[PDB]
């Protein structure tokens, strides 16, 4: 009951889900054949959130891979728990769009989009009581940018009451890899904030940050911030998978944490984090936790948290542990840091525990926070569009293919809108 | 009468330095395991060292 | 703004939400009686995808036509 | 030929059920399976051989709470179809419960409330436990509470509700549906008890010397507060105590029925036995302001009537010879219009022990039901943090878009300011 | 399907193009009885 | 340690 | 003079309350026809 489906786009949510997979297969003790070889029997109870049952006993995930070019989805087959796979969900163009917003969601993303939303249509009609929806994709590719956010549209359009999560990777100046990256970010912000029911942004920089000072790995790789981010994105879920204390389903973080509706992007972080020669010498403690958990340099974005105020906070334990000590110690990280926290809405800090704790940790938590520091982030983000607004540079690969500069106008506008408005309430005061 | 004219007017500015400095310091005395009582907690923020 | 705020100050604090709430609806006309576009009244690809389905659906009548 | 029935709704008040139903259980000697190997017709109904059956409901919209008690050792217990559940959770959303999913849900529990009515032929009245600070919990419970006020009349209803510390929160929403339950049992229960998680944890602390308590250590307290207070309907004793007369004791106006509750004593078997626990003893640390079972301070306000309730071998003129005590000091000063205001009640029952449990065996008990007035200070600041939220319309939109009409709000600020009032009105001398 | 939008919502999609043009008129025309011009208005819009 | 009307 | 007055200075001395007034009704009513039950409020008002 209460399950997701799962959906990606473009090569960053491909090789994303690669890893997200893995780690929920990995969890539920799912062999790469699909067949169950777990231990416990609370790994089977609630296994339709995520798997669909077939005939023979294999377990299949309920996840629709689309981009428009093959070689991505041909490549994450061969790797491992690539058969899962339903091969009929895999849909994909012949063509590209070379990172050009305007051919993934005009031209070429608009012809295509009718067979995934098919294939969509006939997950979501089927599942017994849907809960909703969850989106990986990068801001910083054209064909993601495009297809996925212009599927958000279509999908909240013919499900207006379900709740919709995007998890959204958006260029950092700092590790640049795409010199057309401020026009396509632009351009997806607009659409994503009158969509989405929850966002969550995650930089590059900021999982290097995290792997070559926490960690203190030599040479990280995509797979591990990939795998920081699967982590992440498992936590979220593992209550609504798992008996606890206090359940937490999807929905009741949304009430909880969206003031008002168009401030629903986060920021997130993962605890507990150790190097190797280190793992010995901790001793796993909820103080412990809660330390790591508010630590600037541990949040999933390069935004600096003590530039701003926390507008609320949640918490999402693991493990079996005493309610008391996580109620004082939650109350204590608010009395110690009242100036980062606004003062005209008390209390606001949210806690769920959940008694099953990830395979091979015996406490784990995932923190997610609704802060005014993320407006930096837009603030740059602009800067750069304005910079290369300005003499029209690249514009004509957009252009040629049915969009203007009023789109662009009205996008800057409503960005800019969107950060001032997002501050507002900083400043704000009983 | 002046200092008092002042005092109010910039009683939110001393409120909020009296509020920033008062949880500042480490005291040994309140580390979370045992203040028993949210009113201790409360009577202690209301004081500055 | 203006004129507008001073209005929605005269509301008591029950409906001062739902006059809050009229008052940028009723900023609503006015952008339209100031400027003239029947479609700012809530919240190359588009002209193509629009072109072409009328193409299509021209073609289909035609063939009504045909019919 | 007396009976009772309790409802259990919400997360909360399904583990308080579960906490009180092993006490009930092991009291009367019933086995796990509902075999046993005149008193328990109260709680209980005769099958005509063998098992005995629950006179108990269990209400959710989330299913997980009520699938872990359908799976554990008191599965053969409980009517499989009085365990009512829902597929999709109110999310701390207060409309919701109200409004949109509990109305489907409400007609299948008004129709095993009949079920189970029709059974008893001597109807004592209702019992009700919820959680406030819930969507489900509050929106429930508020209208169950409305369908059994004109569906029966004038049968009582008790309310066993738990409303948030002053402080100390897990959400951040949760004073405004406080309020707005608030608002609707004021009118419709005959008997409201405070129940906040601050005050017994610091019970906890302080006498079962345990500093890493969980919520079944709460919810083993409770269980037996509720078992002294229905202790005088199915045991021999010498002063014996109905629930019907409740209202022509405590309550002095239809208005005031909040009352905050204590039990002594507490403490643990490995010091309990070095001093005597004599009645005088027991009934002074009953009236200690630390051990009240709600964070309020009785030295704050006046006194109204006392309705405390002992078991064991105590004998009454131990019983009045400490009353005179407590008239006698000054610290405790009841109020002008109120010459006596005592009420006094013996059994003879012991209470009993649960095996792993934190309360060890004792002869004598006290449990003391006291409505004073310096209650108004939870609902002082309960208010003060609705306020601050409600001046900016924070959260408003979750509400709006469930059904509920704007003005809701204001008539339940204007009910407590309304309250706060009479409470100043009552308290003041001649 | 208007009884399940609401208020802000219901007004954009019920009497907005009414209220428009009415306003827009009564701006551009300034009669001394705007109320029962107005009034006639949207009797005559139907 | 003073209260906010000592530290005024 | 409304005359002189900007278009938002204008509605708001002049349509100001009567609208607030019917979109007041008109959002706790949820008539069926809106349009219909604002006008004839309009001309009711005067
Ligand atoms: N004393 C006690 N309080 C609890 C317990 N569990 C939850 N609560 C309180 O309940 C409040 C929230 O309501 P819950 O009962 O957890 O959830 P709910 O009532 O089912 O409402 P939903 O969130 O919609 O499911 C929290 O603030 C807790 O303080 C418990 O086991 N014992
Ligand atoms: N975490 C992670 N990020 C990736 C990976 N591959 C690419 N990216 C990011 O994705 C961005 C480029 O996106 P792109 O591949 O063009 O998206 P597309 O246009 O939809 O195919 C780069 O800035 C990378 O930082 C990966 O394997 N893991
Ligand atoms: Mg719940």
């Amino acid at each position: 009951m209460r399950e997701i489906v799962h959906i990606q786009g473009g090569q960053c949510g491909n090789q994303i889900g690669a890893k997200f997979w893995e780690v929920i297969s990995d969890e539920h003790g799912i062999d790469p054949t699909g067949t169950y070889h777990g231990d416990s029997d609370l790994q089977l109870e609630r296994i339709n959130v995520y798997y669909n049952e077939a005939t023979g006993g294999r377990y299949v995930p309920r996840a629709i891979l689309m981009d428009l070019e093959p070689g991505t989805m041909d490549s994450v087959r061969a790797g491992p728990f690539g058969q899962l796979f339903r091969p009929d969900n895999f849909v994909f163009g012949q063509t590209g769009a070379g990172n050009n917003w305007a051919k993934g969601h005009y031209t070429e993303g608009a012809e295509l989009i009718d067979s995934v939303l098919d294939v969509v249509r006939k997950e979501a009609e089927g599942c017994d009581c849907l809960q909703g929806f969850q989106i990986t994709h990068s801001l910083g590719g054209g064909t993601g940018s495009g297809m996925g956010t212009l599927l958000i549209s279509k999908v909240r359009e013919e499900y207006p009451d379900r709740i919709m999560e995007t998890f959204s990777v958006v260029p950092s100046p700092k590790v640049s890899d795409t010199v057309v990256e401020p026009y396509n970010a632009t351009l997806s912000v607009h659409q994503l904030v009158e969509n989405a029911d929850e966002c969550m942004v995650i930089d590059n920089e900021a999982l290097y940050d995290i792997c070559f000072r926490t960690l203190k790995l030599t040479t990280p790789t995509y797979g591990d911030l990939n795998h920081l981010v699967s982590a992440a994105m498992s936590g979220v879920t593992c209550c609504l998978r798992f008996p606890g204390q206090l359940n937490s389903d999807l929905r009741k973080l949304a009430v909880n944490l969206i003031p008002f509706p168009r401030l629903h992007f986060f920021m997130i972080g993962f605890a507990p984090l150790t190097s190797r020669g280190s793992q010995q010498y901790r001793a796993l403690t909820v103080p412990e936790l809660t330390q790591q958990m508010f630590d600037a340099k541990n949040m999933m974005c390069a935004a600096d948290p003590r530039h701003g105020r926390y507008l609320t906070a949640s918490a999402l334990f693991r493990g079996r542990m005493s309610t008391k000590e996580v109620d004082e110690q939650m109350l204590n990280v608010q009395n110690k840091n009242s100036s980062y926290f606004v003062e005209w809405i008390p209390n606001n800090i949210k806690s769920s525990i959940c008694d099953i704790p990830p395979k091979g940790l015996k406490m784990a938590v995932t923190f997610v926070g609704n802060s005014t520091a993320i407006q930096e982030m837009f603030k740059r983000v602009a800067e750069q569009f304005t910079a290369m607004f300005r003499r029209k540079a690249f514009l004509h690969w957009y252009t040629g293919e049915g969009m203007d500069e009023m789109e662009f106008t009205e996008a800057e506008s409503n960005m800019n809108d969107l950060v001032s408005e997002y501050q507002q309430y900083q400043d704000a005061t009983a | 009468d002046t200092i008092n004219i002042l005092l109010r007017r910039y009683n939110k500015i001393l409120k909020n330095v009296f509020v920033k400095y008062s949880n500042t310091g480490f005291s040994a005395q309140f580390s979370n395991k045992n203040v028993n009582s949210f009113d201790a907690i409360k009577e202690h923020n209301s004081l500055i060292s | 703004d203006l004129g507008l705020k001073l209005a929605v100050s005269t509301i008591g604090y029950r409906d001062r939400y739902t006059a809050e709430q009229c008052a940028y609806c009723l900023d609503d006309i006015i952008k339209s009686i100031e400027t003239g576009d029947s479609n700012q009244a809530f919240r190359v690809i588009k002209e193509k995808k629009k072109e072409e389905e009328a193409q299509e659906e021209a073609k289909k009548k035609y063939e009504e036509k045909r019919l | 030929m007396r009976e009772v029935i309790s409802i259990h709704v919400g997360q909360g008040g399904i583990q308080v059920g579960n906490a009180c139903w092993e006490l009930f259980c092991l009291e009367h000697g019933i086995q796990p399976d509902g075999q046993m190997p005149d008193a328990f017709n109260t709680f209980f109904s005769e099958t005509g051989a063998g098992k005995h059956v629950p006179r108990a409901v269990f209400l959710d919209l989330e299913p997980t709470v009520i699938d872990e008690v359908r799976t554990g050792t008191y599965r053969q217990l409980f009517h499989p179809e009085q365990l009512i559940s829902g597929k999709e959770d109110a999310a701390n959303n207060f409309a919701r419960g109200h409004y949109t999913i509990g109305k489907e849900i409400v007609d299948l529990c008004l129709d095993r409330i009949r079920k189970l009515a029709d059974n008893c032929t001597g109807l004592q009245g209702f019992l009700v436990f919820n959680s406030v600070g819930g969507g489900t919990g509050s929106g429930l419970g508020s209208l169950l509470l409305e369908r059994l006020s004109v569906d029966y009349g004038k049968k009582s209803k008790l309310g066993f509700t738990i409303y948030p510390s002053p402080q100390v929160s897990t959400a951040v929403v949760e004073p405004y549906n406080s309020i707005l339950s608030t608002h609707s049992l004021l009118e419709h229960t005959d008997v409201a008890v405070m129940l906040d998680n601050e005050a017994i944890y610091d019970i906890c602390r302080r006498n079962l010397d345990i500093e890493r308590p969980t919520y079944t250590n709460l919810n083993r307290l409770i269980a037996q507060v509720i078992s002294s207070l229905t202790a005088s309907l199915r045991f021999d004793g010498a002063l014996n105590v109905d629930i019907t007369e409740f209202q022509t004791n405590l309550v002095p106006y239809p208005r005031i029925h909040f009352m905050l509750s204590s039990y002594a004593p507490i403490i643990s078997a490995e010091k309990a036995y070095h001093e005597q626990l004599s009645v005088a003893e027991i009934t002074n640390s009953a009236f200690e302001p630390a051990n009240m079972m709600a964070k309020c301070d009785p030295r704050h306000g006046k006194y109204m009537a006392c309705s405390m309730m002992y078991r064991g071998d105590v004998v009454p003129k131990d019983v009045n010879a400490s009353i005179a005590t407590i008239k006698t000091k000054r610290t405790i000063q009841f109020v002008d219009w109120c010459p006596t205001g005592f009420k006094v009640g013996i059994n003879y029952q012991p209470p009993t022990v649960v095996p792993g449990g934190d309360l060890a065996k004792v002869m004598r008990a006290v449990c003391m039901i006291s409505n004073s007035t310096a209650i108004a200070e939870v609902f002082s600041r309960l208010d003060h943090k609705f306020d601050l939220m409600y001046a900016k319309r924070a959260f408003v939109h979750w509400y709006v878009g469930e059904g509920m009409e704007e003005g809701e709000f204001s008539e339940a600020r204007e009910d407590l300011a309304a309250l706060e009032k009479d409470y100043e009105e009552v308290g003041i001398e001649t | 399907k208007f009884q399940q939008l609401p208020l802000r919502d219901y007004y954009e999609s019920s009497v907005t193009q009414v209220l428009l043009e009415g306003l827009r008129e009564l701006g551009a025309k300034r009669p001394e009885n705007p109320i029962q011009f107005l009034g006639k208005f949207l009797l005559d819009r139907d | 340690s003073f209260d906010f009307q000592g530290f005024l």
